[PDB]
This record gives structure tokens, sequence and C-alpha cells, in this order.
RNA sequence: GAAACCAAAGUCUUUGGGUUCCGGGGGGAGUAUGGUUGCAAAGCUGAAACUUAAAGGAAUUGACGGAAGGGCACCACCAGG
């Protein structure tokens, strides 16, 4: 199962070398699940993503 | 080379014991803990600094001596010679920035190899990490030779130095033509299967690390980086090594592969991934130990008595008198 | 509908009175619970109503107000309202070590240190909040964080100096994959 | 009784012999340290030098 | 008052209210011996030979932290050429 995504707000830069971006993700399954994920590469406010799995949640707390 | 063999051992081991607790060792500690000869040790240290055995260190107040790399190498070689392992030196230098290869010959004349770990904050961390690397490398060679892998026989080790079995040959990179590529290639996947069976995956299994003993035997060395198969990335390292060997064989010898082993078999072999009742003699020994302890404390507190400050004060007083 | 009552001591009456609106506003807005302060029994009483959103919010409110009464700041128990995995281990100082009189007081001192700084230092390493009652120590945080803070505090009141405590707790935080 | 009492007096006798042994060890160590200090003092006074 | 500090550790070279115990550079050493008490453990009294240019007490700055926080650099890294 592959689910579509959306960028709501870019939060910050995480990782050892500052290579990852911690971002907030809104779902295109008409749900309001805003889940905080980690992405690699350049992202801006308004980008659209392809998640291989959605049940995993990134590093929160 | 060495000519006199009386007290450089004791002074240099005193320096080694000084390095184990702190950076720069004063001469008072050396004179206290090397007490066989007294008074003449200053000229001994003056004789050592004419070589690259020890080095002086007097910046602004700290005044001491430290051990160099060559002094540590000669200390290990002297400890090997005490074990009757090295008599003469073969000058076939394998000059690497991570390790130095020196041929050695025993009293019998049989030649062995000598690996001296040179790792490149000051050099005490370099020597300590060289010691740890030599220890873990000797442990890995012992494990691999116990598991009958085609590796040389380990012989001895002293604190960075490894006396190791000598097998002559060339690495697989600089051998342009191989008469029988298929047999040694099948043996290469056999060794890959054996390593993966032994709960181990190399990660950087390179052709440069493979030495062709007369282009007939495979010699394998250099295991400080050896990792586990319990890691989730283990099969990715294993497949990287397999594809590296494959692309090297279809790229360099123009020989195409016939067998394609992609087996992860753990762990059907040994898991190497972790790898007046008291007699008077005792009374005499204990009382002698006590009195040597008080006299060693006395020697410490007597040898701990900066003349540079007194010289500067005298010069300042003389300048104040001659200028005013 | 069910309710929980929690008591308040005499020394905690005035902080309850001053911070009252900051207490009952998130209880009544986000959780949707009825709250009062019975002056005769001196108990903060919180009950569920018809427009309560979900179950277990009453326990969140009880944890919030009880953490405030134990000595934690109102924001540090608002953290109990929002977060799920936060707990409260509390223990007496004389539990691990039998201390009598002035020695016991000195133990309290080396939980605070100079200016409270040592205490705050633990709050930077274990990511917890800690409250010192007269002979009691309360820790609020995650489970492994509470255990880390408890080991640090017990190391402090067995005689170990703060330098060893900082070094050990920073090493344990380093191995904790934080 | 007559069993617990026997066990207790056996432990008491063992302790008494143990204390006698410890006292003997202390006096032997003191005597040997004294004579070795005398020998070290004799070394300090004479038989110390080059010629 | 050497000071931290102390209404006493004050009323001291402007030095005397009565009186008891007790110290004389650091070790040897609270050791040996002797006496005395104790079932014992040991308690009380208690040296010398010799060794040593020092040992200590208060405060004053802060190389060096294996103490912690920030900031900067493709002569550092990340993704790459």
């Amino acid at each position: 199962p592959i689910k579509l995504a959306r960028v709501t707000k870019v939060l910050g830069r995480t990782g050892s070398q500052g290579q990852c971006t911690q971002v907030r993700v809104e779902f295109m399954d008409d749900t309001s699940r805003s889940i905080i994920r980690n992405v690699k590469g350049p992202v801006r406010e308004g980008d659209v993503l392809t998640l291989l799995e959605s049940e995993r949640e990134a590093r929160r707390l | 080379l060495r000519y006199m063999s009386r007290d450089d051992f004791r002074v240099l081991t005193a320096v080694e014991m000084g390095m184990k607790n702190h950076e720069i060792v004063p001469g008072s500690l050396i004179a206290s803990i090397a007490s066989l000869k007294h008074g003449g040790c200053n000229k001994v240290l003056r004789e050592l600094v004419k070589h690259k055995l020890i080095a002086w260190e007097r910046t602004k107040t700290v005044q001491g001596y430290r051990l160099t790399n060559a002094g540590y190498d000669y200390l290990a070689l002297k400890t090997l010679s005490s074990r009757q392992v090295v008599e003469s030196v073969g000058n076939q230098m394998g000059v690497g920035k991570e390790s130095d290869i020196y041929i050695v010959a025993n009293e019998e004349g049989q030649q062995f190899a000598l690996k001296l770990h040179r790792l490149g904050r000051h050099n005490v961390s370099w020597l300590y990490l060289s010691r740890l690397s030599a220890m873990k490398e000797f442990a890995y060679m012992k494990a691999l030779y116990e598991r009958k892998f085609p590796v040389p026989k380990p012989i001895d080790y002293n604190r960075h130095a490894v006396v190791m079995e000598l097998i002559n040959g060339y690495p697989l990179c600089q051998i342009h033509h191989v008469e029988d590529p298929a047999s040694v290639y099948d043996e290469a996947m056999e060794l890959i299967v054996k390593l993966a069976n032994h709960g181990l995956i190399h990660g950087d299994f390179n052709e440069f690390n493979l030495i062709l003993d007369e282009s007939d035997h495979i010699t394998m060395i250099d295991f400080p980086q050896m990792v586990s198969t319990s890691h989730p990335n283990a099969e990715w390292y294993f497949d990287r090594d397999v594809k590296c060997i494959k692309d090297f064989f279809m790229k360099r010898f123009s020989y195409e592969s016939e067998l394609f082993p992609t087996f992860k078999d753990i762990r059907r072999e040994d898991t190497l991934d972790v790898e007046s009742t008291i007699p008077p003699e005792l009374v005499k020994q204990k009382v002698k130990r006590q009195l040597t302890k008080q006299q060693k404390s006395a020697v410490r507190r007597r040898l701990q008595k900066a003349n540079i400050f007194t010289k500067q004060r005298r010069e300042n007083m003389q300048n104040i008198k001659s200028s005013l | 509908e069910e309710t929980r009552k929690i008591p308040v001591p005499a020394n905690r009456y005035t902080p309850l009175k001053e911070n009252w609106m900051k207490i009952f506003t998130p209880i009544v807005e986000h959780l949707g619970l009825q709250i009062r302060f019975n002056l005769k029994s001196r108990n903060v009483e919180i009950r569920t109503c018809k427009e309560t959103k979900d179950v277990s919010a009453l326990t969140k409110a009880a944890d919030f107000v009880k953490a405030f009464i134990l000595g934690f700041q109102v924001e540090d128990a608002l953290a109990l309202i929002r977060l799920d995995d936060l707990f409260l281990e509390s223990f007496e100082i004389t539990d691990v070590k039998p201390l009598k009189g002035d020695h016991l007081s000195r133990a309290i001192g080396r939980i605070a240190g100079k200016g409270g700084k040592t205490k705050f230092t633990i709050e930077n390493v274990t990511r917890t909040r800690i409250v010192l009652a007269d002979v009691k120590v309360h820790i609020l945080g995650s489970f492994q964080n509470i255990k880390m803070a408890r080991t640090a505090i017990c190391n402090l009141i067995l005689g170990n100096p703060p330098s060893k405590v900082y070094g050990n707790i920073r090493a344990v935080a380093s191995r904790s994959a934080d | 009784k007559e069993d617990k009492r026997a066990r207790k007096q056996a432990i008491k006798e063992e302790r008494k012999e143990r204390r006698v042994e410890k006292k003997a060890n202390k006096l032997a160590f003191k005597l040997e340290k004294r004579r070795q200090e005398k020998e070290l003092l004799n070394l300090k006074k004479n038989v110390e030098g080059l010629k």
C-alpha cells in the first residue's frame, strides 16, 4: 500500500551532517493526519511526496 | 641499531609506565620507578635523545620527556628479541601509512613478517590506538587461523608489533595475466561462502587485499574493520563484495562468471561476530616491599626538587643592579 | 459520571490560588471537565460531564492537578496533559541510605547544589523535572528518563561528588541513543 | 539446648584460637620488622660506598 | 586576629581577676622497654638511637580540564564534480 502526501510546514534540519529535513506531512487520502517525517534532499513548503509505508512515525520526542 | 643492552630497557619501560597515566613524564618518576642504577640515568636520557627514541618537552613550566614512535618500535623489537623471535632484519619494506612491513629472521634464520601499526591531539593517542588495533588484529588473525581460513599462521605480538607467518607473493591488482582464472574464481566464491557461513561479512572485500602467492594461493590480511552479520546492513555489504569481485573479474581478466552465489547462511558455523602460622619468608618479602615503598616515596619527593626561574630571577636582579 | 478528589496541603494553598485560571482553563476547554475547589474538605474535585470528549481525560486532569500540587510548575503538568508517556516516581531521601539529622540536610543540599544549579544540571541531562519536598524527591518525565534521574539522585545522596554524577549521567545519556 | 549450646561454644573456641593466632602473627611481624630496620641502619652507617 | 571569621577567638608591648589540664619543627612513634589494670582484646604512663630542611595553616590569580555550552571554514563534512 502506497499513500500520497503533502508538505504543510518545513520544521528544521536533522541528521549527523545536517543532511535530513524534519518536515510535517498532510495526507491526500482526505484525512487530517499531519505526521512529522524526515526527508532527504531539498524540500519546500508545498511539495508532494510518495510514502512506501505510512505506519512508521519518525523521531518524535 | 642497538649496541648496549643493559638499561635502555628499564628506562624505556619506565617511560612507558609514565605514558599510561599522563602525557609528559618528568625524570623524577623515571628515576623513582627505574631504581637499578642511580645518578647515571641523566646521561642515559642524554644518549637516548641523540636518536629518535625520546623527545624533550619544555614549553613554559612543564619539563619532561616523551616516547617517540621509533623508541616504541625498538621497545617492541627488544621484547620480541627477549622471546627469541627476531635476530636480523630483512629490508623488504612494505611502506604503508596505516602499517609498516619489516621482514624479520630468527636465530634459526627462518624469515617471518613484522607488522608495525602506525596510525595517523598529540601522539600518545596514536600509540594507544595503535596498541588497540594491534591487539584486535592479532585476535582476528588468531580466530581466522583457528577456523582454518587461508591466512598465515600468527606467531607473536608485542604492544603494536605482530610477528606473522611469511608468504611471498603479489597482490591480485598488479598481476596482469592469470593462467587459471576459473579455479581461483571458484575458490574465491568458496571463501566468500565460508566467511558468510562463519557469521562474518567483510564489507570491503577487495582484490587489492588478496595476495597471489605464486598466482596459486590466496593470502588475506587487514581485518581491523571486521563487522557482524547481525547488522541489518550485513547482506548489503555481502552483495557489495560479491558484485565487486564479479565486476573485477569481468572487467580485468576478461573472464565471464559461471556461478552466482547469493547465500546468507548464518550461523551454521562458529559465531565470530562477537570476536607463627605465616612462614618467615613471606614476612621478609612483605617487610622488604614495605621498606622499598617508603624509600620509593622518599626518592620521589627528593627527585621532585625549576632552576630556570632561579636563573631568570638572578638575571633580573643583575639587570636591575646594572641598569639602576 | 465519575469524579476524582485530590487534597491540597496548607503550604500549597497560595500557589493554587494564584495559578487558578491557568489550572482550570485547559481542564475546561480542551478536556471538557467540571472542576471545583471544596474549601471545607480542601480538595480539588474534577468530574466528567455529558460533553466530555473521551475517556481517560479525567485521569489526565487528575495527574495535571496532582503534579501541580506536588510542586511542579503549571507548564510542567500541562506537559502531562498533552503527552502520554509521562510518569511520577517519588521517593524519600532516607529510603536508600539511613541518614539522621544534619547529614540528611546536607544530602538535600547536594541535590540542589549552589543556587540549585546541580538540580538544573540533571534537568538538562535527563530531560525531566524534579521537585524537592522537605524529605521527598519527585521526578516527572519518561520512564527511562525517570530511571536515569533516580540513579543520578541516589548517586548524589550516597556521598558521590557532583562531578562524578555529571560525568556518569552524561555517559549514560550518551549511550541512551538520544 | 545441648546442640545449639555446643555449636555456640565451638564457635567461641574457634574464635579464641583465631585471636591467639593473630596475636602471634602481629608479634612475629613486629620482631622481623625491627630486626630488618636494625639491618638497614647498619647498612646506613657502614658498608656503603665505592672503595 | 595570619586570616576565614569571632559580641567573643573582645577588654594583649597601654602586656597581672582566680584556677585546672596541656604544646615546643616534621618523622622515628604513641614504637620498644618497664610498671599498672584487664579472661582476652587491649587501655593508662611512655623513650632513645637515628633521620630530615622542611611539614603545615589561611587566603589570592587561573596554564589545564579526560568540564559544559555557543559560533565559523569545501586548506571540515554532508550531496556531488
